[PDB]
């Protein structure tokens, strides 16, 4: 979770 | 050459070798051309979990890749390893980066095989738990830019003393000793691999992935084999 | 009624409710009318292995018998016990006799099951593993005619002072605590059992069978259960 | 010794 | 009354019936004035892990008590089971608070069994992992204010909804399967158990502390056993 | 030199240099004259086992030796094994005869390896075991006489055409990886070996013995280390 | 770590 | 059959 590409759980 | 059998996390789509076009995991059987995939939703910096197993009731080789509280990406593929690999191989975990790069990081890794022959409940079995790797870790063979030691993890690829994935890298590390997989009279030949990574990335999209292997006990990096060839396969054939 | 899901290992044809006509292994699910089976060349007199695995990723059930040198039977059919079982269960044995007797002795049993859930590295596990069995088996439910001691064995159906098969006869032996077959929240779950036994016959002519079986907790054994339902199933339907 | 029915063995 | 075998890890000093002045860990047998104890460093609000083991050869019942990158708590007591305990056993945690109050949170348990007849090579063995509970946990028999839940852990005691714990609160947990501990003609016996506890206090001193037990299988919690007495004794003696 | 630890089933009574008067089981320290024995009802012709365990909690090495249906011999010794051995060693079994002799085979072979750090439920492991041998074991380093495959056994001395045993011999066999048995970080570290022999001498007169042991990774039968010096050490001092 | 009697590692 | 030396068996 610093970040990340077509992402994101809920 | 050497006869590789492997499960991959591809994180970049090379659709110019067979790559449906998205970061996908796959089942390669000497080749780079997977022979089945399936879409995986890499997730950049979080802790995954990927989960391989085999049994030759069913010969079966399947795998799932996860990631806490999310969905999984699975994928199997009917194969009979008896025609493929030779009785005695090693196992291994493999990397790389190319123009783009991530972090390559195994946070533990087991592995259990059982050999029943055919004889009043006689069987053979092999079990290797790492849940912290020294600087020093004289059970693993470390090929190319592959090290131990660091927050007592395994650093496939090459990464910068601030932490920085580097470009052009390739790893591998391979349980010091010989396993046999199969044999021509075993009722029941089985083995389950699993191993945490967790893969980061500062530029725009990662490459190019993590796998887990299975080669002749002399197997080492081809030539050339960064990039899309994940330090498995000499060309993409 | 139970839910019961099992694999059979039926020494005496009912060709009148679906058997082939010759002993067979088969897997039964809620029903003695076999979804799938495989003739089983049964040896009277020698002891034998049975193998049963299961993994939540493929969903498919297979089975193996054997004998020391010799082939083995395999059977496999593609189930998803989600929709078939409750998540809390019981495991155990069962056998029985009818017109024609054999002697149902099991020499050993084991059992392993594993739940990897919504977390990392979040697994249950259960395993027990019995190679001899005591007068006082306290942590096994025996029903029936079953009983456990003589000779460090369990004897699934009666037996004569000495050996000697009895006829219409019924047992079972189920594990003590109730076992977490499967979870929504569980990326793999997966068990596996395994158990040698040694059917004999005095006379050359052997029936009804042993199988391994799965239920909910509080199963017990159907009225009129005997010979050709093995103790599992109310009636043949 | 306490042989079988059918199928084949010692 | 109840045949009682325990490792306590006493949070609070009762110097009025035995305790060293300072919290400790100990070894009871039938009584809450331990055998011998050895000073702990406990850790107000850190995840630590207890690690108990005993074999029939040495008849030498140890444990471990630590925290991460901290210093270990041991201690050691020759013990011969066969003469304390009965062959039939169930095993399990306990907890309670007084005046005083504490969490006595247990994030992981896990035992092992094993017995060796003397045959050869007869071994009959037990294994359970929990590395989380669910809120139906129908393999432990939960007696007294335990719960099991939230977060997936095992509340020993009671906590608000908040998340504050209660005084004058026990609680036990005991696998549901009896458990073979001993055998007249056993070559080796031995079991491991494992658990990683999170114990906090919002008060000054926190009390009274958690127990890892073996007892008879009928075994409950004695009435007046909150405080000092760990749920385990009915009186100090 | 080398640095060899090792628990010793004497078949052979060399009063010369310290063994007692008749067959004894013992553990030697870096010295084949035993720190500690007991003595052995050995058995020629039956098939034994041998039970090694051994924890950094009470650093007490124990062996146990029976056949079944008869008494034990056991011998226990206190020792820091970290202040004798590296950190990586390499395990295995040696055996020889000399003026006297007698079939050293080996049936099974299985050994456990676990270490616990400074961090919560970091544990590392390693698990072998062999329940029938190869011709080709590639996962075994054989020295000496040492062979298996012959009715998937292993033969550490060498035995004629059909089984009779031949005197002047030494081999050995080594686990192909190197084990980490001890480290500086660890809470808890623990191993457990266990293997059943059959010893027999057409003669009705043994020598010289079987042992299990543990030593640098580089070890090699040391020269005219056979009779009384069990392969393992050059001199008798 | 909220906090806690004779404690502190380093 | 096979028999040993001294300590006793069958
Ligand atoms: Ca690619
Ligand atoms: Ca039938
Ligand atoms: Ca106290
Ligand atoms: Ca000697
Ligand atoms: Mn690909
Ligand atoms: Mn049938
Ligand atoms: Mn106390
Ligand atoms: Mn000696």
């Amino acid at each position: 979770m610093y970040w990340y590409p077509y992402a994101s759980g809920s | 050459a050497d006869t590789i059998v492997a499960v991959e996390l591809d994180t970049y789509p090379n659709t110019d070798i067979g790559d449906p076009s998205y970061p996908h995991i796959g089942i390669d059987i000497k080749s780079v051309r997977s022979k089945k995939t399936a879409k995986w939703n890499m997730q950049n910096g979080k802790v995954g979990t990927a989960h391989i197993i085999y049994n030759s009731v069913d010969k079966r080789l399947s795998a799932v890749v996860s990631y806490p509280n999310a969905d999984s990406a699975t994928v199997s593929y009917d194969v009979d390893l008896d025609n493929v690999l030779p009785e005695w191989v090693r196992v291994g975990l493999s990397a790389s980066t190319g123009l783009y790069k991530e972090t390559n990081t195994i946070l533990s890794w087991s592995f259990t095989s059982k050999l029943k022959s055919n004889s009043t409940h006689e069987t053979n079995a092999l079990h290797f738990m790492f849940n912290q790797f020294s600087k020093d870790q004289k059970d693993l063979i470390l090929q190319g830019d592959a090290t131990t030691g660091t927050d007592g993890n395994l650093e496939l690829t090459r990464v910068s003393s601030n932490g920085s994935p580097q470009g052009s890298s390739v790893g591998r590390a391979l349980f010091y000793a010989p396993v046999h997989i199969w044999e021509s009279s075993a009722v029941v030949a089985s083995f389950e691999a699993t191993f945490t990574f967790l893969i980061k990335s500062p530029d725009s999209h990662p490459a190019d992935g993590i796998a887990f292997f299975i080669s002749n006990i002399d197997s080492s990096i081809p030539s050339g084999s960064t990039g899309r060839l994940l330090g498995l396969f000499p060309d993409a054939n």
